[PDB]
RNA sequence: GGCCGCAAGGUUAAAACUCAAAUGAAUUGACGGGGGCCCGCACAAGCGGUGGAGCAUGUGGUUUAAUUCGAUGCAACGCGAAGAACCUUACCUGGUCUUGACAUCCACGGAAGUUUUCAGAGAUGAGAAUGUGCCUUCGGGAACCGUGAGACAGGUGCUGCAUGGCUGUCGUCAGCUCGUGUUGUGAAAUGUUGGGUUAAGUCCCGCAACGAGCGCAACCCUUAUCCUUUGUUGCCAGCGGUCCGGCCGGGAACUCAAAGGAGACUGCCAGUGAUAAACUGGAGGAAGGUGGGGAUGACGUCAAGUCAUCAUGGCCCUUACGACCAGGGCUACACACGUGCUACAAUGGCGCAUACAAAGAGAAGCGACCUCGCGAGAGCAAGCGGACCUCAUAAAGUGCGUCGUAGUCCGGAUUGGAGUCUGCAACUCGACUCCAUGAAGUCGGAAUCGCUAGUAAUCGUGGAUCAGAAUGCCACGGUGAAUACGU
């Protein structure tokens, strides 16, 4: 069968939203058709640099943009030569004076996204997926987390009949709510096709 | 069902005689939810027919209560492609439920002006013996009369 | 969808707001009950003239992300399958699934 | 062929030709018109329907220039589509374009826009005045318009049997595995079997097994009882005035609103039980053994659905399978099926008068009051971004009168005449109002569906989509049943 998102059935209890500004019914539609515009140009740039997650905020008239990284010295730049230009560009696009703040990511290995974005790459850099996915739970599990589940589906190794293949150690209560799990996806175009990555990580009861 | 968990429900007292039996009959008689409606009928045809017995509506309901309730009824039980006809007596609110059932639907199957009409004239039939209610009750002892050798 | 029906939605925009004073100056003559039938007769006349573009009633309400023009809803902006995709990230404010 | 026999036949006993296997024992599943033990509106016990009539709507077939495409046993058929006059539109006929309706690169004439006229169905072609700037090292960089080439753009074209993502179903069924140890030559087994018990691989005891993971249960939302804080636009018990209007002065008791707490835990009593798990009953309490409802869908099955939300390998077209415009079609019609609405009446039809809800939406919006019209509506026009204003009198119910069993004072299909509103535009092909007309239908063959309580049945109200267009879909309250012996 099909399983509910991790990420949506928490939001109330245990997790976060990536929006946290008010409006009416005469702004919600321009204000989430900026966000996406905005979110899609910083990921755009902002590839090599391992971002993980970008917070919009609007306290009035104006945005906030939060950049969470695991490189932060080379989003910086030289002195904030980057920050500035990066603020200019996001204040063009939403219309509005803007101002960024980068948040360095501790420990990138225990972060589900960063994780799926690394097996990518190696997929398309034509390596076995049973390599790269016994490295990931190795590196994920030295690190302390109590559980990691990772699964790769699709045309695997360009053979004919696509398939999936996961692994799997410590826990992974996908049942309990309260349980702290960091879910996320990434897809790698091969020569042959696309093939799909999920991740779920689990930290903590509450 | 396979469980064997239910118990019985509330019912509660008629308006104005302080008695359940005529509440079920109430209910019986009622559709769609309307209670209101099935509750004057009733009382207008009980009334009528007090006027036209002197008796009262209590003891004359009973009394044609008594002359429709069936003893005894048959059950099927599948053998070898046909059935046996086994014959099982009847609990008293069983009893009375078969009783106002078939004179309720008796009553509906009737010509009259009236559906208070028609429950007093049949019900006023059956005080003695005369409807189509007390010709089921006959068939369906006739019917458990025939297939005794089958009763263990 | 096809690239040709958001270049037609942005045309039909430009033309409806470009010519929207003139329309409701000619519809408030033609609706008015005290005038001279003439005036009604040129009003209904020159009305026609305009490129029938111009109608806010030939816009077509579609995602502002992929263009489907079935499912749409006004809060968002964007059809079932983006609303559901978007608010399952946690990208709406104030959304979550709902049991009562 | 020989030998034997009355015969039926017995006995000794080949070859050509043809295939890549045929066979024994044991292992894991699946199946049985095999055997035990359980469950489920699965039967039984009851209530109301469908299959017959008229109409709405989807599908098959036939027809057409086109009737665009997909879903098509359970698990397709009021399905994608939460709303096809033009647009949507993907289809047909005709008229037009070729670096191009939509981006980047180079060269050249360059404000952006504002009214205009002729020809044309429009696309488009030609023409007439006007601002021609804005930071600017006066070199201009350039929001953005036209021309010239190619590198390219474009494809709702094919393959869901090349794929990602997402969904249906078995099934909210109680199952599905792993490490180490042991047993077997081995596929494998044990654990996960046995006695009780539960809704449950739920729990207790014993055991060559010892431990662990995903499932079950708990954490989440809402409802039922009480407590504390705050009282406006919400409330009015005790006081003063009244135009009888919580209307005013006032009060923080009460309904109510929304934040934070308590509460239900087999907690206590009795009996059985293997002193265990647990089971039957009782007290207190708003609630008793999972109190009610929702969310939550293990490992997998069906090469299940989706290349037309999107993304994407490979194939295919490039003055056309890409692009623009007008008109038409998706709404046809000897017929067959699915899902619905309205009826066939007296537990009713009609007339007059009068009680009692919940939930929700509102700025290119909801729109009161007053006037006109029999009516749909029209004119003028307060208030509201809202516990304040508008939508917006709830209906079934109740009291009085009539009709008195008739194809009717039941039923409201079809048809004629006159209009209203939205919209450039109601012929094809919208909804609604008034007058006239008054069809089949008297409870539906063989068959077949839903439901265990605030449920079925019945009566009203709101929302999304939306210029206009619900009998569909998603929500909210009023009244309120019958039956369950049993497997
Ligand atoms: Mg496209
Ligand atoms: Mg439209
Ligand atoms: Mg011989
Ligand atoms: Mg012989
Ligand atoms: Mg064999
Ligand atoms: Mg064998
Ligand atoms: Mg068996
Ligand atoms: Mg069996
Ligand atoms: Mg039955
Ligand atoms: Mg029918
Ligand atoms: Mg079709
Ligand atoms: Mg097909
Ligand atoms: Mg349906
Ligand atoms: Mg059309
Ligand atoms: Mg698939
Ligand atoms: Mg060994
Ligand atoms: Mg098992
Ligand atoms: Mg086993
Ligand atoms: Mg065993
Ligand atoms: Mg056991
Ligand atoms: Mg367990
Ligand atoms: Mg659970
Ligand atoms: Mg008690
Ligand atoms: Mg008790
Ligand atoms: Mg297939
Ligand atoms: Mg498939
Ligand atoms: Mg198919
Ligand atoms: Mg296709
Ligand atoms: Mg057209
Ligand atoms: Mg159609
Ligand atoms: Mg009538
Ligand atoms: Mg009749
Ligand atoms: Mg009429
Ligand atoms: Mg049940
Ligand atoms: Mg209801």
């Amino acid at each position: 069968g099909q399983k509910v998102h991790p990420n949506g059935i928490r939001l109330g209890i245990v997790k976060p939203w990536n929006s946290t500004w008010f409006a009416n019914t005469k702004e919600f539609a321009d204000n989430l058709d900026s966000d996406f515009k905005v979110r899609q140009y910083l990921t755009k740039e902002l590839a090599k640099a391992s971002v993980s997650r970008i917070v919009i905020e609007r306290p009035a008239k104006s945005i906030r943009v939060t950049i969470h990284t695991a490189r932060p010295g080379i989003v910086i730049g030289k002195k904030g030569e980057d920050v500035e230009k990066l603020r200019k560009v996001v204040a063009d696009i939403a219309g509005v004076p803007a101002q960024i703040n980068i948040a360095e990511v501790r420990k990138p290995e225990l972060d589900a996204k960063l994780v799926a974005d690394s097996i990518t790459s190696q997929l398309e850099r034509r390596v076995m997926f049973r390599r790269a996915m016994k490295r990931a739970v190795q590196n994920a599990m030295r690190l302390g987390a109590k559980g990691i589940k990772v699964e790769v589906s699709g045309r695997l190794g360009g053979a004919e009949i696509a398939r999936t293949e996961w692994y799997r150690e410590g826990r992974v209560p996908l049942h309990t709510l309260r349980a702290d799990i960091d879910y996320n996806t990434s897809e790698a175009h091969t020569t042959y096709g696309v093939i799909g990555v999920k991740v779920w990580i689990f930290k903590g009861e509450i | 069902p396979r469980r064997r968990v239910i118990g019985q429900r509330k019912i509660l007292p008629d308006p104005k005689f302080g008695s359940e039996l005529l509440a079920k009959f109430v209910n019986i008689l009622m559709v769609d939810g309307k209670k209101s409606t099935a509750e004057s009928i009733v009382y207008s045809a009980l009334e009528t027919l007090a006027q036209r017995s002197g008796k009262s509506e209590l003891e004359a309901f009973e009394v044609a209560l008594e002359n429709v309730r069936p003893t005894v009824e048959v059950k099927s039980r599948r053998v070898g492609g046909s059935t046996y006809q086994v014959p099982v007596e009847v609990r008293p609110v069983r009893r009375n439920a078969l009783a106002m059932r078939w004179i309720v639907e008796a009553a509906r199957k009737r010509g009259d002006k009236s559906m208070a009409l028609r429950l007093a004239n049949e019900l006023s039939d059956a005080a003695e013996n005369k409807g189509t209610a007390v010709k089921k009750r006959e068939d369906v002892h006739r019917m458990a009369e025939a297939n005794k050798a089958f009763a263990h | 969808a096809k690239q040709s029906m958001k270049a037609r939605e942005v045309k039909r925009v430009a033309l409806a707001d470009k010519y929207f004073a003139k329309r409701a100056e000619l519809k408030a003559i033609i609706s008015d009950v005290n005038a001279s039938d003439e005036d009604r007769w040129n009003a209904v006349l020159k009305l026609q003239t305009l490129p029938r573009d111009s109608s806010p009633s030939r816009q077509r309400n579609r995602c502002r992300q992929t263009g489907r023009p079935h499912g749409f809803l006004r809060k968002f902006g964007l059809s079932r399958i983006k609303v559901r995709e978007a608010a399952m990230r946690g990208e709406i404010p104030g959304l979550k699934k709902a049991s009562w």
